[PDB]
DNA sequence: TTTGAAAAGCAAGCATAAAAGATCTAAACATAAAATCTGTA
DNA sequence: TACAGATTTTATGTTTAGATCTTTTATGCTTGCTTTTCAAA
């Protein structure tokens, strides 16, 4: 019976804790740029292991 | 009062207070400030000596529950409608006043010496010995016990 | 009501709570302390005996064992100055401390006690006036505070607890004037025993001695001359002084001084002895007893090389002397109910066997299993260098030196027992028998130490004793200096 | 959702909560996680995925 | 000093109600004093009511837990949505005797301290209804000894998704032997906050198979099946019922703000309803006509206030497309029912009692009336089909119904119970000129404050900040002319003169007012500095806006 | 439509922060026998 | 003065809150190298 605030934050929480923090704007960075920028590449390679 | 020779640091007030009333009379319970700032307003002047005030600090606890006691005090010598004046001996707006005691030199040792051993009929000391001794024993941060113990042990 | 624990077995002492301040209204209302008959001193023994039904063989060495227990030839420049101190310092009506220190057996404390004795047989001739003698040993008591209930209840002949016996003494030393006082020489002995974190009892017995009224001789005796300087603050160090008395170890000639004192009477000396029983007296043959002098020197520059201390040339005396008397009474079959000499052979095996080391024949004795645990841990010692090796790999070594030796006759035949039992029907083990068995006799023998983890294979074990040692023990082995 | 134990931190009792030191982890397994956003309907599947 | 201590007490000298003058002022204070009344009146007859529900909640609460607790293993409750907050009483039974052993996860640091816990308990009560003893399990072994009597021992664990679950786990097999002492029966009462799966998987499965012998479920969420929130709802309904009417913005705030909250969105439905009824009898001068006796003190202000409504501004520009009267017409136009409360009523009772519809909100049911979608949301259950004709309603959009009405839109709601309160923060600290007015006139221009400087150049820099650098961003975007005329406008302070003197002035000024802001900053949460001994590079912990 | 090149990502190495917990102590909480105060008889 | 009762003193046990220090593991900076999308030809 968890809040929907609640669930999202736990889902928010699962995400920062099993995602590295250097691809997030490779993920989640949709907004339209007024100034010259260059957002994330994205990772390379996947992981080998199921983090 | 000395107090170090004391059971706890707390009980110090009810010590001054065994310091001071007359034993036919009422001798009363007391724990803290306030029961000697009772006592002491009918009066007559007050004076502590306290040999040691830093064993008035507690060993344990922290910084905010050491100097409880030594707080207290220097309250409790400090308001109005007392008459309580603080004479407190340790080794090394309301703060109180401070006299450094010196580490004595050669030639005060020397006088010391001579004073002291004034009340006898004759000295079985050259004063070139106790001048020796006094420029041995005083260095820098000296004793006099020292000096006392050298002559003695001669 | 309900409790919610319980403390029954609590013993409370009958001690008193009012200390000596409110004993009398006035410091006038004193009375004279001396004409005080519970001051200054003014029943367990016979429980212990009983009704002897024989007769003891004492034999002809059983004088020199008796002479030479613990129960002043060497020390007079020390007798003198603690006598000296003390003599001026009781006369003068004054109070003072006197410091000695030295290492265990170096006569400290029968020197204070002779100087107190002497000092009583002087106060005896009213030569100085009379004072009460106080010892108080460190080690003797159960809390530090108690001589605080020991020296008040010396001096007054009241019990009370410690803060009121502290305050007691306080106001006693300070404000009793000296014509009410008698005189009072305390002896704290184990100095070190009685130092606490505060510091309170040791500032207080040496703070007493520069009160005025005090009339206090404190004689401390310690274990190094830098006590004070070492554990104690600079206001205890101030107290106590510069002047310091060292007690050195004893040179081999005074320590043939004092085995020559024990045996001033007995040595060269005739007993009769009877052949029926073996008891001797000292004045049926005619036996003269002797301790030669090579002896008593050899073992005297020993001791005195080792400590000087006395308690240990005393010792080995009396060893020497009981080796020789066990060999006597065996060639004799004597029993309990022309020349006896104790020779150097005995002193020798007297000295050889405090100086014997049992861990190396302790180890030539162990099982296969344990000689071949010691064995793999010392490869893995060698293998890699880490001084510290996880008891699985020193399984997994045992296994490899087990499968890598296969041809060797002992192995072919240890390799069953070991990994079965000698059984068919027992399944090949991961440890091998007596595993657990050897692992927990060296550990409690101190050869091995093993640390506190769960895990059995990577809990690690080391070498308590010495490599070489464990070295020279598996080389004394057969079969594994072979492979 | 700390009160719970949903989520955790590195200090278990006395916690500085305002303490830029203190930092803070999922205490979720899976299969909760998976439950939860089949309950709103969000797609926390399609985040892994890519990825191993 | 005051300032100085940790706490201390004032008695402060001193030498009569919170409500103000409304209409500019020209409110007379004895409606000032009924403004004050009526809202007593109204916030009583509602908290009473209130208070009735709350005792009904515990009451069924109780006999519920009862029922399902007394009607060789463990009697297992599941008190899923639970804070902890029941008092369970068992009942008195002759020839055995009930004990309720209450234990939280502070009282629980290990299974010795719950077992010691819980035989103090025991006994303590066993003492207090009719030798001292060892307080372990062998006193529930010999419990028939020292008492005569049979024993039921209740375990309530109090706030168990708090609790270590080692430490229960190893209490609950601990607990398990005393099922052969054949005069002890043992009930275990769980208040689960999360779900049951949860506490599922955190013990171990022969714990599982042991608690599977008999076990039950019972779910009291605060809004299990919305029949106690629509209570308090109904009894807000009733005490202003024909006195005063909600938007349908303020009931869409209430659904998002209970949509929000879990397990205290009842408290939090009071606290919002209150909080509106304060606002109103706080604000509007027109209150005191929410009594009727009250009408005959109306003047010129009152008039001129209420001309200004929108319907009625489209009830007089459609009168022209087709004083003393507009009293008459104000007078006689505010007595009618506004039926919505009524019909709302209606439709709760019909559809509770006999289409046996019980998973229904009345709040969203009031919205979707407010709206005019009763059919809307009546057709999302395929029951009341028949019955759509039947219960139609249409609002009557009355005139100067806004003069009395409970409306979101100033956000007054949103600023004072749930403030954007770090965005507030944020945007005070980046436009400070919607918080100093603008009025050593000179500086106060030319130079914006400190911190708010200091958040304009902490905005537009990185994650990692070198302070040198930022000191002097900072240092060149302050005046140095005009600094250093303020700072000798001071004559009687000479030392700030000597200072001044100095030609390294400024950039002492500019380190001393960027030191001050730093640790304010620092204080507040927004930088972090890097290494405890080094000082010299800091990291933003606080972007604007998330 | 290309270009190319500067931003983004990978990875080994290494100093260093920090998590975990072993060990310990202060403080709150708790009990208790002997002594000492206290109001009456 | 004697005395029963209440309180204090001295003395110790029980439990929780927190500090310090060590050891092992995460992590952040350095530096060199490879891939990649975005502002001009
Ligand atoms: N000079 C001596 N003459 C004869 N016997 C001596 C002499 N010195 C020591 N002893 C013997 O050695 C014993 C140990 O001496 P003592 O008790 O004085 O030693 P200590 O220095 O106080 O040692 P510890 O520090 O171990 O207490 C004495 O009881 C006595 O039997
Ligand atoms: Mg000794």
């Amino acid at each position: 019976d968890l809040s929907i605030i609640s669930k999202y934050l736990l889902i928010a929480s699962y995400i920062c804790s099993y995602l590295e923090p250097r691809y997030d704007a490779s993920i989640f960075s949709r907004k339209t740029r007024i100034i010259q920028g260059r957002a994330a590449y994205g990772r390379r390679k996947k992981k080998e292991v199921n983090p | 009062i000395n107090c170090i020779s004391l059971g706890e640091p707390s009980s110090i007030f009810q010590k001054i207070f065994d310091s001071f009333q007359d034993l036919n009379g009422p001798t009363l319970q007391i724990k803290n400030m306030q029961h000697l700032q009772k006592f002491l307003e009918p009066y007559t002047t007050f004076v502590v000596v306290l040999d040691e005030m830093d064993r008035l600090l507690h060993a344990n606890t922290s910084e905010t529950q050491s100097v409880r006691t030594i707080l207290e005090l220097f309250l409790l010598a400090k308001l109005p409608t007392v008459s309580f004046v603080l004479i407190g001996m340790a080794n090394s707006g309301l703060l109180p006043q401070t006299i450094v005691f010196q580490p004595y030199t050669a030639e005060q040792m020397y006088e010391i010496v001579i004073q002291k051993m004034s009340s006898l009929p004759t000295i079985i000391f050259q004063p070139m010995a106790i001048k020796f001794a006094a420029k041995k024993c005083a260095g820098n941060t000296g004793d006099l016990r020292k000096l006392f113990d050298v002559l003695r042990g001669s | 009501v309900i409790r919610k624990f319980t403390k029954k077995n609590v013993a409370r002492a009958k001690k008193k709570y009012t200390p000596f301040s409110k004993r009398f209204k006035s410091i006038a209302a004193i009375p004279d302390l001396t004409s005080l008959p519970e001051f200054y001193g003014n029943r367990f023994e016979n429980k212990l005996k009983t009704t002897q039904k024989h007769q003891i063989v004492e034999t002809i060495f059983s004088k020199v064992k008796k002479q030479l227990n613990s129960s002043l030839p060497a020390r007079e420049n020390e007798f003198a100055s603690i006598y000296l101190s003390a003599y001026s310092a009781i006369e003068s009506d004054s109070a003072t401390t006197i410091y000695v220190a030295g290492t265990p057996g170096v006569g400290k404390t029968l020197t204070v006690r002779e100087v107190v004795k002497e000092l009583l047989s002087s106060s005896a001739q009213r030569e100085i006036p009379d004072f009460l003698y106080v010892e108080i040993n460190g080690l003797k008591m159960v809390k530090p505070t108690d001589c605080y209930e020991t020296l008040w209840n010396k001096v007054s002949g009241e019990r009370l607890t410690w803060a009121a016996s502290m305050e007691s003494l306080e106001f006693y030393f300070k404000r009793v004037p000296k014509n009410k006082k008698k005189t009072i020489v305390v002896l704290l002995d184990e100095l070190d025993a009685m130092v606490t974190k505060s510091q309170d009892i040791m500032y207080n017995f040496f703070n007493w001695t520069t009160y005025e009224n005090a009339k206090l001789i404190v004689i401390a005796v310690a274990n190094t001359m830098d006590l004070p300087e070492r554990q104690l603050g600079n206001k205890i160090t101030s107290r106590i002084g510069f002047t310091r008395i060292m007690f050195t170890g004893y040179t081999h000639e005074e320590l043939k001084n004092i085995i020559d004192l024990r045996l001033k009477g007995l040595n060269d000396s005739f007993f009769y002895v009877d052949t029926k029983t073996g008891n001797a007296i000292l004045i049926v043959r005619k036996v003269r007893l002797r301790m030669s002098a090579d002896a008593i020197e050899i073992a005297s520059r020993k001791v005195a090389s080792v400590s000087g201390d006395a308690r240990r040339a005393l010792k080995v005396c009396k060893r020497a002397a009981e080796i020789a008397e066990k060999h006597y009474m065996a060639k004799h079959g004597y029993g309990y109910d022309g020349v006896q000499t104790v020779h150097i052979t005995h002193v020798m095996k007297a000295l050889n066997e405090t100086l014997n080391s049992h861990v190396i024949t302790f180890m030539t004795r162990l099982s296969f299993t344990a000689k071949l645990f010691i064995y793999a841990l010392l490869n893995l010692m060698k293998k890699n260098g880490s001084q510290e090796q996880e008891l699985g790999d020193i399984v997994d070594e045992i296994k490899l030196l087990i499968e890598v030796n296969g041809s060797n006759k002992f192995v072919m035949e240890i390799a069953k027992t070991l990994f079965q039992q000698g059984s068919d029907n027992i399944s090949e083990q991961l440890r091998i028998i007596s595993w657990d068995f050897v692992l927990n006799q060296l550990l409690d023998a101190g050869i091995l130490f093993k640390q506190t983890m769960k895990n059995d294979r990577i809990c690690c074990v080391k070498l308590n004793i010495s490599v070489e040692e464990a070295k020279r023990a598996m080389n004394e082995d057969e079969t594994l200096r072979n492979l | 959702l700390h009160t719970l134990k949903l989520i955790a931190t590195t200090m278990n009792k006395n916690i500085d909560y305002l303490s830029p030191k203190v930092r803070w982890k999922v205490n979720v397994p899976w299969e909760i996680i998976k439950e939860i956003s089949e309950s709103v309907h969000f797609n926390i599947s399609d985040y892994f995925s890519d990825i191993h | 000093a005051d300032a100085q201590r940790s706490h201390y007490t004032v008695y402060p000298s001193l030498p009569h109600i919170p409500f103000v003058k409304l209409l500019s002022g020209k409110e007379s204070e004895v409606n000032v004093e009924k403004r004050w009344e009526l809202y007593h009146q109204l916030h009583s007859h509602f908290h009473d009511q209130v208070d009735h529900i709350i005792d009904n909640i515990e009451a069924d609460l109780k006999a519920e837990i009862s029922d399902l607790l007394y009607s060789r293993c463990f009697n297992t409750i599941f008190l899923l949505g639970s804070d902890s907050t029941t008092k369970i009483e068992l009942k008195d039974e002759s020839s055995r005797y009930n004990v309720l052993i209450e234990l939280t996860p502070k009282e629980s640091p290990n299974v010795r301290m719950m077992l010691r816990r819980s035989m103090y308990k025991l006994y303590s009560a066993a003492d207090a209804e009719e030798n001292d003893v060892s307080y372990d399990l062998s006193l529930v072994e010999n419990f028939k000894r020292l008492f005569g009597k049979d024993l039921a021992m209740v375990f309530n664990f109090k706030d168990v998704d708090s609790i270590n679950f080692n430490t229960l786990d190893n209490f609950i097999i601990l607990l398990k032997s005393a099922f052969k002492y054949d005069h002890v029966k043992i009930s275990l009462i769980f208040n689960i906050n999360t779900n049951l799966s949860n506490i599922e998987k955190n013990l171990r499965q022969s714990t599982i198979r042991l608690l599977k012998r008999n076990y039950h479920k019972l779910d009291v969420s605060s809004n299990k099946g919305f029949k106690y929130g629509n209570q308090i709802f109904q009894s807000f309904l009733d005490t202003v019922d024909g006195k005063l009417n909600l938007s349908d913005r303020f009931v869409e705030f209430i659904l998002s703000k209970m949509a929000n909250n879990t397990n205290h969105n009842l408290q939090l439905l009071t606290k919002m309803l209150d909080y509106s009824l304060m606002s109103y009898f706080f604000q509007n001068a027109f209150s005191v006509f929410i009594d009727p006796v009250n009408v005959d003190f109306l003047n010129d202000d009152y008039l001129k206030i209420l001309s200004r409504c929108p319907t009625f501004m489209f009830f007089v520009e459609g009168l022209i497309k087709q004083n003393r009267g507009l009293e008459e017409f104000f007078v006689e136009f505010l007595v009618r029912e506004n039926p919505i409360n009524g019909h709302a009523k209606f439709v709760a009772r019909f559809l509770e009692e006999e289409l046996n519809i019980t998973n229904f909100n009345l709040i969203e049911l009031y919205h979707n009336l407010l709206i005019g979608k009763l059919d809307s949301y009546l057709d999302r259950w395929s029951a009341c089909k028949e019955y759509k004709d039947r219960l139609h309603f249409e609002p009557i959009d009355t005139i100067f119904q806004e003069l009395f009405t409970l409306d979101n839109r100033s956000g007054l709601l949103t600023q004072s119970i749930f403030p954007s309160y770090k965005s507030n923060i944020e945007d005070n600290l980046l436009s400070w000129e919607q918080v100093l007015p603008s009025l050593s006139g000179d500086l106060d221009k030319i130079m914006a404050p400190v911190l708010g400087q200091l958040f304009k150049l902490y905005r537009e820099a990185n994650m990692t900040i070198n302070i040198y650098d930022f000191y002097i961003a900072f240092r060149e975007t302050l005046p140095k002319e005009e600094i250093l005329n303020f700072i000798r406008k001071d004559p009687s302070n000479t030392k700030l003169l000597e200072l001044a003197e100095t030609p390294d002035a400024f950039d002492k000024v500019a380190l001393i007012l960027f030191m001050q802001a730093i640790f304010a900053f620092e204080n507040m949460g927004l930088i972090k500095f890097q290494s405890t001994k080094s000082y010299d590079l800091v990291e933003k912990c606080v972007w604007r806006g998330i």
